[PDB]
């Protein structure tokens, strides 16, 4: 049947069906706008009405317009002509390439695997990146998340992790823009095609699906389009049975998003403010970010953190749909020490002695015990100096402060405001070199020496150049 | 919202009207009580934080005139205050 | 919501279903509601008192008894309205018919 | 314009309403038939004809139904010389015992801040003769000066000599708004200007400052608005006879206080420290009448107090 | 990431050396693990390292996992407290 | 049907109102005028109360209209006719706007007449995509030393502009308008958009008259939304005034819009969200205050040449309290725009004028799309200078008492005056000095009052060299340093 306008509050619009009501997630098109305006169906009032929550903007809308019930929830193209191509939440193209002339379209909502259904493979993912594979090492179909405070460096990691990942990655990628800068589409896409992993020419070579819904969009997009994107890689990670790569930036947009229709939805507010659903909307959408048997996903998730408080609801949330987190740190950043990721703040459930080897282990912990040390110190230091510590703290600081540097690394993404060669570090030598300066073989070479390169070779050569 | 002197109870007298019935002017009723606090009906002339005196002797400040009823708080144990006192 | 207008209708027509029940009404009574019912349905009428605001309280409270039957509402029909649009709540007026069509329902039965 | 009746009392806010032409937002209301003469100044309109009111003066006694005037206007308060010397209160009457305020014309406590094209596109010093101030950290004519240091460092004594010296080398007078005043200290400076001169109970042509309290004792809506009252008079002298005003406010943390505490009766959802939603227009509808024009200006000293000694609140 | 779930684990992995000791008197000891909220990823890992131990003959698993309705979530404690009674 | 059409005469009440058009006012208060009627009204459109204000269509209700007033509400009352336009809130924009003052509806305050606007824009339109945009190439040149050195910032780019108060943040904005006459002379305009705030009213009239005295107004929009100014008119003004950039943006040509600030920006739309009784969180700021600035900055892009090459430049103001640069709305900007200029109450209670931190302000798009002549110093002396803020906790053996050597010439290389921006062939000349030794007899003390007769020496003698620096925008040419050589030459025996 059709219905009629009755109310419109911001993305929140309610309808009145004479008739059938539409259940919950369906998705109805709103006529007579000029451009195509989804509507999806959160409750039903009574009274023959639903609230629901448009995909674009409402300005324009008046009581009493026609709304058409599609007979199902949201549905997007799927499969392999998304590859090179760019989509916003509802489906439709932003490339200025024409219609996505698909031979599936699929529902963005979806069960979460069953239970029976889940994999348990533990294998490590190694970035090239110290900090990340000595410390908290990444999991091949394992959920990784990156979080940060406003420019702490998220967006140059996940970067540089689609730099040395998704290239070398034999199935296909999705990226997916959530609530960020526009312009980092832009900049992101002219790269994807400069490096070869789309190409507009043969979009059946293209490697990677793209789907945005930017800081630009109204609330109800960017609440939706990570579900769109996750929707694309359920396919390859099923209908191909494949590894499939999944990068999200921000993640967190998704959860602020849905903060500000839930303020107009009726609900009751939560903590700081948030939905009282904050943690199932997580849940129902990150449960189906996973490997089962049937294929993997891995997902790398930035993660903003409001006001650098990792306490805040949504950051603190995020944390339990995790297999790594990389937490990146704002004092760490300003020592000028970049990735700027907090060695003790860091965690991997794949960092285990029969998963990555008792060197590998020993040698992690070992660092992270000396930064410790260090840590408990600095306080100490801060009034009094370092010529108050025993000959011995002397000494673990000394280790501490060239392990602090030597975690810090250039990236090639960074090249751009750097001006230092971006370097990639095999997880086998990052080992040792760590076990080296642990174990004091380089006591004799000044800090300076350690700060900013890849392998301990450098290190060296550098301590040379001085 | 509903507000307090829309009760069956009440809204009787209001429409039946029986003999020198009205002294809405001096005179109240509860309409509800709780937490050292009286709902009251009526008392129309009644002035703001005047004190008033229920049934069984206990005084009251009217705190807030509202349109159709008084705020009262209670100078006493409010068990000894029930619904059209 | 609009679930809250149910509780004032429950009230406000019970108030009146009260005094017909004892005094004497319910038989006689029934006609005067199912005659107003009937005019409630008349719809441009109908909305133009109940549910539009038309600033004055006074304008509405004598256009409500005459827009009945002069003729089929008893004394407390007259005061009932009054009343009703003097609180700047007679716009519930079928939540009330309802409830009192259920309250004769309720006295008859089985 | 018309006569409403009282419909509610709850504290310092009262609902009034009107069988005829509602009287606009931030109008005055004379509540009829009481002791002492009280101003409602309207705040909202609740619809059905009804406005919502805050109280100028205390609510005790107040009955439903009681008749209130609108005075078709905002508050107004006299202006002119004869406010020199004397003490007034936020709705013009005298607190000083000294009869009729007998002035030619009144004006309205709320008013739009100067015209684009009415500021002035220069920045001069507003020379006070004092040498630590005009060397080191010298005034600007139109601009604010906030005054820190409370008792016992002679803040009584700086206003007085303020105000002194700018009638000498400018022939402007100036305003003392006591936003808060502890009725003993109002006594106090009182006696003391009149004993330092500024203030001749003689000659009230001759008085160099206008006093206007708002009582800590008051309720909040008077002493959310006194130091308009204050303002107003003070634009008097700018506009009318060209001056260069001086304009006190002791203190404009109180100020800040009363507006958050009428917000809260209000009904409003309190903002950061609980502060009024509205705190920065509040502040800044205010502080803006504060300013250098083409015809001359008003320069105001405004003790404040930092809660907390935080310098970051609110 | 302190190792609070880990100390669970142990515990019902450890009970196998008294799981069988009847008549010895050393009573058994049955386990119940409820997973609330977590990720159906980590339940897993979970009964897998239950089962490859052979500590799952004397454990219940009972999992409201991220993904399933509040309501569930909430009342999964309650029926594992049921099944341990 | 049979029993009715008697009711109709008897009641005689509402003759005829006319609903679908035109509404009435059920209550207003707490900034939100509530409406009967306008049945066909649109979401976010204009409509007229029977005062001549104006205001925006904001809820759309069963039973009535919610309507934000762009004025005081003091001018609205229960029963007033309001009107609908059949627009979305919109405002005039052109060529017909630059040199002229207006408030944030778009009207004219200056005293100059009417606008003569042929063009309208909607004020609160979505920001392009991703295809029609590419990577900024093109300086938007402050003409501070420190800045345009260190961080460079680029055409289409969003620069923040963040630190305490009184550090400085404004004349950073009024100093990078009056440089823009260099090149809009020439024939790659700069067109400005200076955005009040919540500012003093004395603070933008002191503004238009210093931008007037220099002839830098008559390339200027201003757009005033002071302190006494309704906080709907301070939450609209930037959509404006971004909409008055649009207009060039989309035209092949490039604007600069300065949104000073947008804290204040942030408060008012807190003010409406909280009398709207919506839910507060973080700082009591509604949970879509990050969506507020993101809309806006969105704007501010470079088009590719498909779409003209225009661009449109925003330098939005933030101010931080007691340099608390993780608090909410800091970090939300943060995170929007594409770099920080930080400045720093500690540097400028010194006398670094410029209050800016080199050490942690940051530019990425900025740094590609700078001068090459420019490029070829400022690499070295951002390097230098932080190495020297490295070393200055000691204030030694040879080289450690050469790095404060440098390092304190350096620094007073970039300090400046106000209004006083210096082209880019200038800023090369005189950091190529410092960076190269010729600074290193001097006494400390005296490297102002150097710079400054060195500049005038410059200008009167070789308008030509900076000419041909300007024009062909090179490195630092074999060409251009010998004759850099017989300038500093010359020079330095005429100082000495
Ligand atoms: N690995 C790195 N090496 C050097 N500099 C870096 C590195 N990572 C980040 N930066 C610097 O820090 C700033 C932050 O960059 P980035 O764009 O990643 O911010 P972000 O916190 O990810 O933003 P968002 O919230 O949008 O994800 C940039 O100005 C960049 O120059
Ligand atoms: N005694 C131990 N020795 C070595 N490793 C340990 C020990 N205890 C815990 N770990 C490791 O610490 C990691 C995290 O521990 P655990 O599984 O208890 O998470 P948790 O503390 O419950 O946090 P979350 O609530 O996020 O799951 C595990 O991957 C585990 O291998
Ligand atoms: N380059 C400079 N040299 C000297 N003083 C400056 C300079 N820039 C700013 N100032 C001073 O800073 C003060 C405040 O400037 P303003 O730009 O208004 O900062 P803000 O906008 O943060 O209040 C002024 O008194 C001004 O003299
Ligand atoms: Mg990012
Ligand atoms: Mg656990
Ligand atoms: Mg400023």
């Amino acid at each position: 049947a059709n219905g009629k306008i009755t109310q419109v509050i911001g993305a929140v619009v309610d309808v009145q069906f004479d008739g059938q009501l539409p259940a919950i997630l369906n998705a109805l098109e709103t006529e007579n706008n000029g451009k195509r305006l989804v509507l999806e169906v959160a409750q039903h009032l009574g009274e023959n009405t639903v609230r629901t929550i448009a995909m674009d903007a409402t300005e324009g809308l008046v009581r009493g317009l026609p709304v058409k019930d599609t007979g199902g929830p949201i549905m997007v193209p799927v499969g392999d002509a998304t590859l090179g191509r760019i989509l916003n939440v509802v489906g439709e193209p932003v490339d200025e390439g024409g219609p996505v002339e698909a031979t599936q379209t699929r529902a963005i909502h979806q069960q979460a695997p069953d239970f029976a259904a889940q994999a348990t493979a533990s294998e490590i993912l190694v970035t090239g990146i110290k900090v990340i594979d000595l410390l908290a090492p990444y999991s091949k179909g394992g959920k990784i998340g990156l979080f940060g405070g406003a420019g702490v460096g998220k967006t140059v990691l996940i970067m540089e992790l689609i730099n040395n990942i998704a290239k070398v990655h034999s199935g296909y990628s999705v990226f997916a823009g959530v609530g960020e800068r526009t312009r980092e589409g832009n900049d992101l896409y002219h790269e994807m095609v400069e490096s070869g992993v789309i190409k507009p020419d043969d979009l059946s070579k293209s490697q990677v699906a793209l789907v945005y819904g930017q800081m630009n969009e109204p609330p109800g997009a960017r609440m939706r389009v990570a579900l769109t994107g996750l929707t694309v890689a359920e396919q390859f990670r099923d209908a191909t049975g494949t590894d499939v790569l999944f990068f999200v930036d921000n993640i967190f947009r998704f959860t602020q998003a849905g903060s500000e229709v839930s303020a107009l939805l009726g609900r009751i507010p939560s903590a700081v403010g948030y939905q009282p659903t904050l943690a199932t909307d997580m849940g129902a959408m990150q449960e189906r970010i996973t490997s089962t048997k049937n294929g993997s996903i891995t997902s790398i998730q930035a993660v903003y953190v409001p006001a650098d408080d990792l306490t805040d609801p949504a950051p603190a949330t995020t944390f339990a749909h995790l297999d790594a987190t990389t937490v990146l740190s704002r004092a760490i950043s300003e020592l000028g020490i970049y990735p700027a990721v907090d060695p003790l703040d860091s965690n991997s459930r794949i960092l285990d002695p029969a998963v990555v080897g008792e060197e590998h282990y020993q040698v992690a912990r070992d660092v992270q015990g000396i930064l410790q040390k260090y840590k408990s110190l600095q306080d100490i230091i801060a009034i009094l100096g370092m010529d108050e510590l025993s000959e011995e703290d002397k000494l673990t600081v000394a280790r501490a402060r060239k392990i602090q540097r030597f975690l810090s690394q250039p990236f090639d993404v960074a090249k751009v405001f750097t001006g230092s060669d971006g370097v990639q570090v095999p997880l086998e030598d990052t080992i040792k070199s760590f076990k080296a300066v642990v174990a004091g073989e380089y006591d004799h070479l000044p800090e300076a020496a350690f700060y900013m390169v890849g392998g301990i070779e450098d290190v060296k050569a550098k301590a040379q150049r001085l | 919202g509903i507000q307090a002197a829309e009760i069956s109870a009440i809204l009787k007298d209001q429409i039946k009207n029986f003999g020198q019935d009205a002294e809405v002017a001096e005179v109240g009723q509860v309409l509800s009580v709780g937490d050292g606090i009286a709902r009251v009906y009526g008392l129309d002339k009644v002035q703001a934080g005047e004190m008033v005196e229920f049934p069984g002797g206990i005084r009251g400040m009217v705190l807030n005139l509202e349109t159709d009823n008084v705020g009262v708080v209670i100078f006493g144990d409010d068990r000894d205050i029930k619904e059209g006192d | 919501s609009a679930s809250i207008s149910a509780d004032i209708a429950g009230r406000y027509a019970q108030a009146l279903f009260d005094l017909v029940r004892d005094s004497g009404g319910i038989d006689a009574l029934s006609s005067q509601i199912d005659d107003l019912a009937s005019a409630y349905d008349a719809s441009q009428d109908l909305r133009d008192l109940t549910l539009s605001p038309l600033y004055d309280r006074q304008q509405q409270e004598a256009a409500v008894g005459a827009l009945s039957e002069r003729m089929g509402l008893s004394a407390e029909l007259a005061n009932t309205l009054r009343l009703l649009a003097r609180n700047r709540r007679l716009f519930t007026l079928p939540q009330f018919v309802a409830k009192l069509r259920n309250l004769i329902a309720d006295a008859k039965g089985e | 314009e018309a006569n409403g009746k009282i419909t509610q009392v709850i504290g310092a806010v009262v609902d009034v309403q009107f069988d005829g032409q509602l009287p606009a937002i931030l109008n005055a209301l004379e509540t009829e038939n009481n002791g002492k003469r009280l101003v409602l100044e309207v705040a909202q309109h609740l619809g059905e004809n009804t406005v919502r009111t805050i109280a100028m003066d205390a609510t005790e006694g107040l009955v439903r139904g009681l008749p209130v005037k609108d005075t078709g206007g905002p508050i107004m308060v006299p202006v002119g010389d004869a406010t020199l010397g004397r003490i007034l209160n936020v709705v013009g009457e005298p607190v000083d015992e000294g009869g009729p305020v007998e002035a030619t014309q009144t004006r309205a406590i709320h008013q739009q801040a100067p015209d684009f094209a009415a500021q002035a596109t220069a920045s001069e010093i507003l020379v006070t003769g004092i040498k630590v101030i005009d060397l080191l950290a010298p005034y600007s004519k139109g601009g604010k000066i906030g005054l820190f240091g409370g008792a016992g460092v002679g803040k009584t004594v700086l206003i007085m000599e303020l105000i002194n010296n700018i009638a000498k080398v400018h022939s402007g007078y100036s305003v003392f708004a006591g936003v808060g005043e502890r009725t003993r200290e109002g006594n106090d400076l009182y006696h003391e200007m009149v004993e330092s001169g500024v203030i001749k109970p003689d000659d009230l042509s001759k008085s160099q400052v206008a006093l206007v309290y708002g009582q800590m004792n008051e309720p909040p809506g008077a002493r959310m608005r006194v130091a308009l009252t204050g303002l107003t008079v003070a634009e008097q002298f700018r506009d009318a006879t060209g001056t260069d005003v001086l304009f006190f406010v002791d203190n404009i943390f109180r100020f800040t206080q009363a507006g958050s505490e009428v917000s809260a009766l209000l009904g409003r959802i309190p903002s950061a420290v609980g502060y009024q939603p509205t705190l920065a227009t509040d502040m800044g509808a205010m502080q803006e009448r504060i300013t250098s024009t083409k015809n001359g200006s008003i320069t105001s000293i405004q003790a404040v107090y930092v809660p907390a000694d935080d310098l970051t609140d609110p | 990431q302190t190792g609070k779930t880990a100390i669970a684990l142990d515990t019902i992995l450890n009970q196998a050396n008294y799981n069988g000791r009847e008549a010895d008197g050393m009573k058994t000891l049955h386990c119940i693990y409820v997973a609330v909220g977590q990720k159906r990823s980590t339940v897993a890992q979970l009964v897998k390292k239950l089962e490859e131990t052979g500590a799952m003959a004397y454990t219940t698993v009972v999992a409201a996992t991220a993904s399933d309705p509040a309501p569930m979530q909430y009342l999964a404690p309650y029926s594992a407290t049921a099944m341990g009674e | 049907e049979i029993s009715a059409i008697l009711k109709d005469q008897i009641k005689n009440f509402g003759q005829d109102a006319e609903v679908a058009e035109v509404g009435q006012v059920l209550s207003v208060g707490d900034g939100i005028a509530r409406v009967y009627g306008l049945d066909k009204v649109q979401a976010g459109e204009m409509v007229e109360f029977p005062g001549g204000i104006r205001g925006m269509v904001l809820n759309l209700e069963t039973d009535n209209v919610g309507v934000v007033i762009f004025g005081d509400d003091r001018d609205i009352k229960e029963g007033d006719t309001v009107k609908r336009t059949g627009a979305i809130v919109e405002v005039p924009a052109g060529k017909e706007l630059l040199g002229r003052v207006v408030d944030a509806l778009g009207n004219p305050i200056d005293g100059k007449g009417p606008l003569n606007a042929s063009e309208r824009r909607i004020a609160d339109v979505k920001a392009p995509g991703i295809m029609p945009r590419k990577s900024v190439h093109e300086p938007m040149a402050t003409g501070l030393k420190s800045v345009d050195a260190m961080i460079p910032v680029g055409r289409g780019q969003r620069e923040l502009i963040i630190g305490d108060r009184q550090t400085g943040k404004t004349a950073i904005a009024l100093d990078t308008i009056l440089n823009q006459a260099n090149y809009n002379g020439r024939e790659k305009t700069l067109h400005c958009i200076y955005v009040a705030v919540g500012q003093k009213r004395s603070t933008v009239a002191q503004l238009v008259k210093k931008l007037e005295e220099t002839g830098a107004m008559a390339y200027t929009t201003v757009v005033a939304a002071t302190a006494s100014d309704p906080a709907p008119m301070q939450y609209l003004a930037p959509y404006s005034a971004t909409a008055m950039g649009e207009y060039f943006r989309d035209n092949g040509m490039d604007a600069l819009i300065i949104y000073d600030d947008l804290s204040k920006q942030a408060v008012a739309y807190r003010q409406m969200s909280l009398l709207l009784r919506r839910p507060p969180g973080r700082e009591a700021y509604p949970g879509d205050v990050f969506y507020l600035h993101s809309r806006l900055l969105e704007r501010s892009a470079k088009l590719n040449e498909a779409n003209g090459a225009g661009s449109l430049t925003a330098l939005p103001i933030i101010e931080t309290q007691a340099g608390d640069v993780s608090a909410y709305i800091p970090t939300n900007v943060i995170s929007i725009t594409d770099g920080q200029i930080f400045l720093e109450t500690e540097l400028f209670f010194q006398g670094i004028r410029p209050a800016v931190n080199t050490g942690l302000s940051v530019s990425r798009v900025g740094s590609a799309a700078q001068t090459k002549a420019m490029k070829s110093v400022a690499g070295p002396v951002k390097l230098e200078l932080a190495q020297y803020r490295e070393m200055a906790a000691f204030a030694l053996d040879a080289a450690t008492q050469k790095l404060l050597n440098r390092g304190a010439r350096l620094t007073e290389l970039m300090k400046q005056p106000q209004y006083s921006p210096l082209t880019n062939a200038e800023i090369v000349i005189v950091i190529y000095a410092g960076t190269k030794g010729y600074l290193d007899g001097i006494p400390v003390r005296d490297v102002t009052k150097w710079e400054h007769g060195l500049l005038q020496y410059l200008r009167n003698q070789k308008a030509d060299l900076l000419e041909d620096m300007t024009k062909n925008d090179r490195k630092v040419a074999g060409e251009l340093e010998d004759a850099i050589k017989a300038a500093l030459d010359g020079y330095a025996k005429t100082y000495a």
